[PDB]
This record gives C-alpha cells, sequence and structure tokens, in this order.
C-alpha cells in the first residue's frame, strides 16, 4: 500500500554532517510533498521543511535554513535531507511524512534516530539493587552507545520484569531493570541480572545478594 | 511567530465523546491555516488523522472528525475506543511554516485506575566505592500514565541532580517510570533521610530511607 521507508540509526560527532533518506512506495512520488519532522525527547515536534519532487520546490523553516538541505531523486523515488554542523541539539528522531494540499503527513516513516555525541564506546558498570513480594534491580550505569539488553536468570525470569528507558547522565546512558519475586523465593533461589552491551562486547552477570 | 496551544491531557471512558482544541496566539484559526491532527502511539508510531481542517486521512475511523469551533480548531472523537489512548498533536500552516501544538495525552479508561508501586533502593556498596551514589526510585503499575516525581533530602526539595524517565506503557497497559538521584559519596554521607515522592491522581505515595 503506501510506504515511506527510512534510513536507520546514525551516530555522529559534533561538527559533522549526515545524509538521511526516505524512499516512497505505493504512489506517484511526483504528485506529493515530502516533509521532514524533528522529534526531540521532550521538546515536541518541529517542522524542518518540505520538498515537492515534481519540480523540486521547497519550503524551509527559517530556523533550519542554515542546518538542512533537502533534495529528492525522482528516478530513485528518494528524498534526502542533509544536516550540517551537528551539535548535541540535533540529536533527535527524524521522520519524513507525505503531504498534499492542506496537509503535511497522512503517511509517516518510522523515524531515524540520530545521536550526536563526543563520547567513546564505554561498557556499563552494573550494580546490584537489593532492598536488604520483594523487588530486586540492577543499575546499568555509564555506557555508550545504546543499547544494552537485560535478562534475569538467563531468561527464565520473564514475569514481573521492568526495564526502564535509558536516561543520559553526562554523555553516558544509565538504565535499570527490576524483577519482583515472592518473598519466599529469595534468597533461596538465586536471582542474577545478565547485561549485554554488544558495541563493547560486554556480557556481565550480577547475582543479587541480601544486604 | 504563533504559539499553538492544546490541552495537555484529557481522560474519557469507552463510548463517550471527547473534544480536543487547538488555538493560535495570532487570534482565530481559519480555513487557510489548514489544521492537521496526528496521533502518536508507543514506539514512534504516527498516524495522520485529519488534514485541511476536516478531511479524514485514508483508513481513519469515522468516529474522528475535525471542525473549527469558533475561534479554535477541534478534533471530536464520538464514541472513544480503548485503542485511542495516545498523544494527539495539531499543527497549523501559518506564515509558510507548520507550527505544532504541544500534544494532548488522551487517556480512554480501558481498565480501572491503578496507583503506583514505588520502590526506592539505596546506593550499592560497590558503587559507593567509586565515590558516587545513585538512589533509584522505580514506579510501576500506574494508570492513568501521568505521574509527578519529587525528591527530598532531609526535607529540603531537591531540584538538582535528578533525572526521571517519561512513562512507558507496560505489556499489561499500565505504565512505569524511574527516577535517579545521583550524588557524590561525600554528599551522601552528609544527609540522613532521602525520599522519593510520587503524586498520581491527586494522591502522593512516598518512600524514604535513612543513610544507616
Ligand atoms: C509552491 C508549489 O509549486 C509547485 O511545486 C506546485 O504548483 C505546488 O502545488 C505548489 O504548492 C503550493 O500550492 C498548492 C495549491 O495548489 C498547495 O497545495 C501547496 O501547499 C501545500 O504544501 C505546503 C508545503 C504546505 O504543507 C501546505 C499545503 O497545502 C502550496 O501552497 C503554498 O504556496 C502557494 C503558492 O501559490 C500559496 O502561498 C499557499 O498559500 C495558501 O493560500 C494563501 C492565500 C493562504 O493565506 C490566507 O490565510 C492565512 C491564514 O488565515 C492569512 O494569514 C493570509 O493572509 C491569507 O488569508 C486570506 O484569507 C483571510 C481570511 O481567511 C484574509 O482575508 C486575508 O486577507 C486573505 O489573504 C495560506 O494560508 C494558504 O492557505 C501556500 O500554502
Amino acid at each position: 500500500e503506501v510506504q515511506v521507508q527510512q534510513s536507520g540509526t546514525v551516530l555522529a560527532r559534533p561538527g559533522a554532517s549526515v545524509k538521511m533518506s526516505c524512499k516512497a512506495s505505493g504512489y506517484t512520488f511526483t504528485n506529493y510533498w515530502m516533509h521532514w519532522i524533528k522529534q526531540r525527547p521532550g521538546q515536541g515536534l518541529e517542522w524542518i521543511g518540505a520538498i515537492y519532487p515534481g519540480n523540486s520546490a521547497t519550503f524551509y523553516n527559517h530556523k533550519f535554513r542554515a542546518k538542512t538541505k533537502l533534495t529528492a531523486v525522482t528516478s530513485t523515488i528518494t528524498a534526502y535531507m542533509e544536516l550540517s554542523s551537528l551539535t548535541n541539539e540535533d540529536s533527535a528522531v527524524y521522520y519524513c511524512t507525505r503531504g498534499g494540499h492542506g496537509y503535511y503527513g497522512d503517511y509517516w516513516g518510522q523515524g531515524a534516530s540520530l545521536t550526536v555525541s563526543s563520547a567513546k564506546t564505554t561498557p556499563p558498570s552494573v550494580y546490584p539493587l537489593a532492598p536488604g513480594m520483594v523487588t530486586l534491580g540492577c543499575l546499568v550505569k555509564g555506557y555508550f552507545p545504546e543499547p544494552v539488553t537485560v535478562t534475569w536468570n538467563s531468561g527464565s525470569l520473564s514475569s514481573g520484569v521492568h526495564t526502564f528507558p535509558a536516561v543520559l547522565q553526562s554523555d553516558l546512558y544509565t538504565l535499570s531493570s527490576s524483577v519482583t519475586v515472592p518473598s519466599s523465593t529469595w534468597p533461596s533461589e538465586t536471582v542474577t541480572c545478565n547485561v549485554a552491551h554488544p558495541a563493547s562486547s560486554t556480557k556481565v552477570d550480577k547475582k543479587i545478594v541480601p544486604r | 511567530q504563533a504559539v499553538v496551544t492544546q490541552e495537555s491531557a484529557l481522560t474519557t471512558s469507552p463510548g463517550e465523546t471527547v473534544t480536543l482544541t487547538c488555538r493560535s496566539s495570532t487570534g482565530t484559526v481559519t480555513s487557510g491555516n489548514h489544521a492537521n491532527w496526528v496521533q502518536e502511539k508507543p514506539d514512534h508510531l504516527f498516524t495522520g488523522l485529519i488534514g485541511d481542517t476536516n478531511n479524514r486521512a485514508p483508513g481513519v475511523p469515522a468516529r474522528f472528525s475535525g471542525s473549527l469551533i469558533g475561534d479554535k480548531a477541534a478534533l471530536t472523537i464520538t464514541g472513544a475506543q480503548p485503542e485511542d489512548e495516545a498523544i494527539y498533536f495539531c499543527a497549523l500552516w501559518c506564515n509558510n511554516h507548520w507550527i505544532f501544538g504541544g500534544g494532548t495525552k488522551l487517556t480512554v479508561l480501558g481498565q480501572p485506575k491503578s496507583s503506583p508501586s514505588v520502590t526506592l533502593f539505596p546506593p550499592s556498596s560497590e558503587e559507593l566505592e567509586t565515590n558516587k551514589a545513585t538512589l533509584v526510585c522505580t514506579i510501576t503499575d500506574f494508570y492513568p500514565g501521568v505521574v509527578t516525581v519529587d525528591w527530598k533530602v532531609d526535607g529540603t526539595p531537591v531540584t538538582q541532580g535528578m533525572e526521571t524517565t517519561q512513562p512507558s506503557k507496560q505489556s499489561n497497559n499500565k505504565y512505569m517510570a524511574s527516577s535517579y538521584l545521583t550524588l557524590t559519596a561525600r554528599a551522601w554521607e552528609r544527609h540522613s533521610s532521602y525520599s522519593c515522592q510520587v503524586t498520581h491522581e491527586g494522591h502522593t505515595v512516598e518512600k524514604s530511607l535513612s543513610r544507616a
């Protein structure tokens, strides 16, 4: 049916430039506008600009005229957006959307995440979170880049697990995961969280010990 | 230029009607502002809903309609469904820019309300060794998914050194969030009582610990 296919995740350093693309499927590329939208973690949505591939007319948000360059290749049915002089503020998820008369986005792409960082790949420090039903946790502190996976007892403990979204403390991420088990079960049955960080090929198991 | 203003959160029940409004700091919204409404569901899933003030996008249910109600653009959901729980953004074409409202979080009560389970964990000894101290507050199983988190250290409000996450939908459709208070081991050692206070639906749940 209609499909707006986006490029994947990008990691870039301050001062660089990146090119993102959106490929159309299911319609006449030249009769519609392609708009680009920025979603910053909790800064809402911002419109960057739009291109009409039929004749490459463009509209830009004034704020982004120095940052973005929009293009489209009508044989390849691809629109591109180039962002120059990346700063930390350009870290966001970007969407391309299909627009027409009176609207900017009836069909949306899936988003491309862009992180602009000066950090080096860093493995997590994993700390056990005992109290002393009971809730146990693990803190996965100080890793770069995303993601880390957390399992509990190599996957056997699947019920009552909550792994939270990572926050950025300094330029490194911190996330935690909790598991709630019946009080009779612990410490009798060992509970261990297993943290894997593929970018630094780290795999660490931390047994939760009563304090 | 314009500031577009939307309600920040609304709650309704299945089968009821709810109206969301979108207004501009330039005065009235007109047909030439082409008001658009879109929906964001978890994991960055966006759907176009309404375009050009009142046209439903392809495949959008008839229960969603857009209109200008006086000076404002509005989205009415006649007979709201549990799956309509989502964030709704309107945008206005003004001065050749699409300007976005801040989003309305709409709760359509699909299950009974649920108060948060709050757990506060102290720093681990192995992290205290590194000269850092993070207290972790986990908040799960709350519905509606709107919560405010406050930290106090020996009764004084903390508004430096804490990070809270945005509420995430759990697989059982209630919500979870965590908050971190990070301190140096030294500063940890200077205080006795630490509290994480979570308010949900006008009631606060508080969890406190003492360094000792
Ligand atoms: C540029 C491009 O070129 C080729 O590629 C191809 O031909 C494209 O189709 C073409 O695209 C333009 O034209 C299409 C119309 O066929 C239109 O669909 C396009 O817009 C779409 O895409 C963009 C990127 C957006 O996402 C909106 C989509 O609708 C695109 O339109 C844009 O460019 C044209 C160029 O001719 C116009 O400038 C167009 O503007 C519209 O018309 C003007 C007159 C509207 O302004 C009125 O409303 C404002 C808000 O009330 C007000 O501030 C203005 O003063 C003006 O108001 C008038 O009515 C008032 C009462 O309501 C007062 O009486 C006032 O005095 C009156 O002037 C504007 O909002 C648009 O609706 C622009 O969008």
